């Protein structure tokens, strides 16, 4: 209901699955939808 | 001089958790009684309803 800013409810955040992967790890990285350039003014983003 | 399909199948226990197991099937749930119980990991005493 909210616009910007976090919500202010309590939530229990349920798990969704388990992964063997058995290594190590430092560092995430996020990936963003860019619908690619058309004739709509380089033009990304 | 006949011939030979020698197969060497090599099971790793490397630093990752199992992922290639056989079963221990199987029996059936009895209610109402003392059983010893094995629920996958959990094991047990006691009376099922």
């Amino acid at each position: 209901n909210l616009v910007r800013d976090l919500p202010q409810g309590f939530s229990a955040l349920e798990p969704l699955v388990d992964l063997p992967i058995g290594i190590n790890i430092t560092r995430f990285q996020t990936l963003l939808a860019l619908h690619r350039s058309y004739l709509t003014p380089s033009g990304w983003t | 001089y006949q011939p030979y399909r020698v197969v060497v199948l090599s099971f790793e226990l490397l630093h990752a958790p199992a992922t290639v197991c056989g079963p221990k099937k199987s029996t059936n749930l009895v209610k109402n009684k003392c059983v010893n119980f094995n629920f996958n990991g959990l094991t047990g005493t006691g009376v099922l309803t």
